[PDB]
C-alpha cells in the first residue's frame, strides 16, 4: 500500500532556509512513525500532544511535514510558545501544538569551508508572526520614523541575516536540519494512520 | 514611565571639548532611536544627528559633522554626545531625544546647557533680600523677593519655600551686566496680610559652582 | 536638502477667535508607498522642551485637545487652533521627516491678546547685606501688565538717572496673559549716599496718571 513519503522530507540534498520554511502536506497514505522514532539519528525528537510511543495506530485528517535548517542555539525555539528571532520572526508553533519536532545535527552536508551563506533567517520584523505563517518578504525594514525608499542605511536595514555555517563551529553555530510534523485532526475522513 | 536624563550644565575653555550624557529607563535601550536637539538662546531648535542603540550606528547633520560625536553604551543604557571643538557658536542647550515609528522626537531629556567661556572662573552667586513694600498703604498685595547678583555661568534655579510657595511667582530673565557676570531676581507677590506671620524665604541653586544659598526678607 | 517654511515669524489674537498658521516644504512630503506626509507639529510653550501636537502632518496624539488639527498635503500643510486658549502661548515649530537630514521650521509664536491691564509698582531699596559690600542696586517692579510697552525712569533728587539700568521682560503670562519688568538701577556706596530720594516713574496705556514708587536712603 502506498508509503507516505518521507524519503523526501528527511533524506533531500537541499533544505530551505529558516525564513522561507518549507511545507508539505502528507496525505492519503500509510506511514510508519516507528521508521522514525526508533532511529536515533536525531538529537531531538521531542513530541507535543501525541506521544511517539506507538504512534503508528492512530488516524488523522492532516499530516504537514515542515522542514527547515536553522542553527544548534534555536533547535530549542521550535516549541510550542517559544520567542527569539525564529519564534519571532521566522517560524511559529502554536500555543496547541499537536505533533512531534525532529532535529539532526548538519554539519557533514550544509557546513562548508570558508562559511556557508545559503541559509537565510530573518532578523527584523515589525511585529511576530502567527503561528504557521510565513513572511517570505525582503523589503527594507522601516527602524524608525523615517521612510526608505529601498535605500537601506541608517534606520534601514536589510531584514534578513546568513547563518555563515562553518564546519569547525560550536555545536551552537552549526547546521540542523529539521523536520516539525503537525498532525491535526479535523472534522472531515481521516487519510494517515500507519500499521 | 520612559525618562531621559541628561548631565549638569558645563563651561568650557574654548577650543577643548565635552561630552554630555544622557539615560534612558523605562523601555528597552536596543529598541529605540537617540536623536540630538540644539537650541540655542533666541533661536529655533536644530537636528545634529542620530544613533541606533543596538546597531551602534549614526547619522549626522551635514553642518555639525566632526564636530560632534554621538556614541552609546549598552550596558548603562546611556546616550552620549562629544563636542570636539567648542568656539563661541556652540554655546546652546543640547536636547537628547527618543524615538518612536510615528514621530522622530517623542520623548525629551532636561536640556544641558554648554556655555563656551574662555577660563572664566566659575562664580557663585551673591544673594540680596528684595525686602517687601506694598501696593497702597492699607495693605492690599505686598511683593518681595531675591536679588542674585554676582554668578556665571548662565544657569540658576530659584524656587520659594523648598518649591512651597508657587502661585504669582516671578523669576525675570538673566540679564548680562557690563562686569561679565550675570544678574537676576526672582520676586513673588503675595497677600501683604501675612508679612508678619509667615516667613518667606528663596533657595537658589548654582550647579556650575555647588552654590546652594538661603535667604530671607528683612 | 529640506527646508522648512512657516508663515508668520510673530503671531497674536485674543481669547477665542482663529488662529490659523502655516508651513511649507522644498519636496513633497508625500511617501508613494504608504500615502501619508512626513510632517509633525511640536508645542515649545518656553522653558520647557517641545512638545509633539500632531503626527503624520494630520493626527491630534493622545491626550492633545481637538481646538488643535493639522491639515494639508505636498507643501502646504497648516495648523489650526479653533478658539485659542490662555495656555496656548508657545513657539509651534513644523518638522519634517521624509528625509534625513532632519529639518525644523523657523518658528511661529503665539502671544496673546487681553485686555488691557494697569501695572503695579513697587520700588525695593537694596538690602545693607550688599550695602556694607559696596554697591547699590534698586529694584522696580512693575507686575501683572497688559500691553508690554511701559517706560520706566529714575530719579534721585528729581534728577534723571541714564546709563545704570537695565529692564527684564518675562514672558507673557499662561494664567491670565499679563507681564512683568524689573527695571534695576545700580549705583556704588560712594554715589549711593549723595542723596535722598530714589524713585522710580512708571508711564504706562493703563496708568492714566503716571505713578512713582519712592524712598529715603536709611536705616
Ligand atoms: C502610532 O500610530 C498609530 C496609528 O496606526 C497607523 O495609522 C494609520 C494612518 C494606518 O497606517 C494604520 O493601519 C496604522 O495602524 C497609533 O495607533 C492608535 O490607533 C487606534 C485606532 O485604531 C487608537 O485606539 C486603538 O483602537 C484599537 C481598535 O481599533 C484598540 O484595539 C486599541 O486598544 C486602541 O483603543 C489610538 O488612539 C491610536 N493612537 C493614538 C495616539 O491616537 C499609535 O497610538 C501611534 N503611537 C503614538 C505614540 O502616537
Ligand atoms: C534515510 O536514509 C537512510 C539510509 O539510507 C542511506 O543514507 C541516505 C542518506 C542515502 O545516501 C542512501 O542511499 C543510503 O543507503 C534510511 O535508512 C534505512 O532504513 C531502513 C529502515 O530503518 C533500514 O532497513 C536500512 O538498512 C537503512 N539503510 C541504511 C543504508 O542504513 C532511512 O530510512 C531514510 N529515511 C526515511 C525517512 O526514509
Amino acid at each position: 500500500t502506498n508509503l507516505c513519503p518521507f524519503g523526501e522530507v528527511f533524506n533531500a540534498t537541499r533544505f530551505a532556509s529558516v525564513y522561507a520554511w518549507n511545507r508539505k502536506r502528507i496525505s492519503n497514505c500509510v506511514a510508519d512513525y516507528s521508521v522514525l522514532y526508533n532511529s536515533a539519528s536525531f538529537s531531538t525528537f521531542k513530541c507535543y500532544g501525541v506521544s511517539p510511543t506507538k504512534l503508528n495506530d492512530l488516524c488523522f485528517t492532516n499530516v504537514y511535514a515542515d522542514s527547515f535548517v536553522i542553527r544548534g542555539d534555536e533547535v530549542r525555539q521550535i516549541a510550542p510558545g517559544q520567542t527569539g528571532k525564529i519564534a519571532d520572526y521566522n517560524y511559529k508553533l502554536p500555543d496547541d501544538f499537536t505533533g512531534c519536532v525532529i532535529a539532526w545535527n548538519s554539519n557533514n552536508l550544509d557546513s562548508k569551508v570558508g562559511g556557508n551563506y545559503n541559509y537565510l533567517y530573518r532578523l527584523f520584523r515589525k511585529s511576530n508572526l502567527k503561528p504557521f505563517e510565513r513572511d517570505i518578504s525582503t523589503e527594507i525594514y522601516q527602524a524608525g520614523s523615517t521612510p526608505c525608499n529601498g535605500v537601506e542605511g541608517f534606520n534601514c536595514y536589510f531584514p534578513l541575516q546568513s547563518y555563515g555555517f562553518q564546519p569547525t563551529n560550536g555545536v551552537g553555530y552549526q547546521p540542523y536540519r529539521v523536520v516539525v510534523l503537525s498532525f491535526e485532526l479535523l472534522h472531515a475522513p481521516a487519510t494517515v494512520c500507519g500499521p | 514611565e520612559v525618562q531621559l536624563q541628561q548631565s549638569g550644565p558645563e563651561m568650557v575653555k574654548p577650543g577643548a571639548s565635552v561630552k554630555i550624557s544622557c539615560k534612558t529607563s523605562g523601555y528597552t535601550f536596543t529598541e529605540y532611536t537617540i536623536y540630538w536637539v540644539k537650541q540655542s538662546h533666541g533661536k529655533s531648535l536644530e537636528w545634529l544627528g542620530g544613533i541606533n542603540p543596538n546597531i551602534g550606528d549614526t547619522t549626522y547633520n551635514q553642518k555639525f559633522k566632526g564636530k560632534a560625536t554621538l556614541t552609546v553604551d549598552t550596558s548603562s543604557s546611556t546616550a552620549y554626545m562629544e563636542l570636539r571643538s567648542l568656539t563661541s557658536e556652540d554655546s546652546a542647550v543640547y536636547y537628547c531625544a527618543r524615538e518612536v515609528y510615528n514621530y522622530s522626537f517623542a520623548y525629551w531629556g532636561q536640556g544641558t546647557l554648554v556655555t563656551v567661556s574662555a577660563a572664566s572662573t566659575t562664580k557663585g552667586p551673591s544673594v540680596f533680600p528684595l525686602a517687601p513694600s506694598s501696593k497702597s498703604t492699607s495693605g492690599g498685595t505686598a511683593a518681595l523677593g531675591c536679588l542674585v547678583k554676582d554668578y556665571f555661568p548662565e544657569p540658576v534655579t530659584v524656587s520659594w519655600n523648598s518649591g512651597a510657595l508657587t502661585s504669582g511667582v516671578h523669576t525675570f530673565p538673566a540679564v548680562l551686566q557690563s562686569s561679565g557676570l550675570y544678574s537676576l531676581s526672582s520676586v513673588v507677590t503675595v497677600p501683604s496680610s501675612s508679612l508678619g506671620t509667615q516667613t518667606y524665604i528663596c533657595n537658589v541653586n548654582h550647579k556650575p559652582s555647588n552654590t546652594k544659598v538661603d535667604k530671607k526678607a528683612e | 536638502d529640506i527646508v522648512m517654511s512657516q508663515s508668520p515669524s510673530s503671531l497674536a489674537v485674543s481669547v477665542g477667535e482663529k488662529v490659523t498658521m502655516s508651513c511649507k516644504s522644498s519636496q513633497s512630503l508625500l511617501y508613494s508607498s504608504n500615502q501619508k506626509n512626513y510632517l509633525a507639529w511640536y508645542q515649545q510653550k518656553l522653558g520647557q522642551t517641545p512638545k509633539l501636537l500632531i503626527y503624520w502632518a494630520s493626527s491630534r496624539e493622545s491626550g492633545v485637545p481637538d481646538r488643535f488639527t493639522g491639515s494639508g498635503s505636498g507643501t502646504d500643510f497648516t495648523l489650526t487652533i479653533s478658539s485659542v486658549r490662555a495656555e496656548d502661548l508657545a513657539v509651534y515649530y513644523c518638522q519634517q521627516y521624509y528625509r534625513y537630514p532632519l529639518t525644523f521650521g523657523v518658528g511661529t509664536k503665539l502671544e496673546l491678546k487681553r485686555t488691557v491691564a494697569a501695572p503695579s509698582v513697587f520700588i525695593f531699596p537694596p538690602s545693607d547685606e550688599q550695602l556694607k559690600s559696596g554697591t547699590a542696586s534698586v529694584v522696580c517692579l512693575l507686575n501683572n501688565f497688559y500691553p508690554r510697552e511701559a517706560k520706566v525712569q529714575w530719579k534721585v533728587d528729581n534728577a534723571l538717572q541714564s546709563g545704570n539700568s537695565q529692564e527684564s521682560v518675562t514672558e507673557q503670562d499662561s494664567k491670565d496673559s499679563t507681564y512683568s519688568l524689573s527695571s534695576t538701577l545700580t549705583l556704588s556706596k560712594a554715589d549711593y549716599e549723595k542723596h535722598k530720594v530714589y524713585a522710580c516713574e512708571v508711564t504706562h496705556q493703563g496708568l492714566s496718571s503716571p505713578v512713582t514708587k519712592s524712598f529715603n536712603r536709611g536705616e
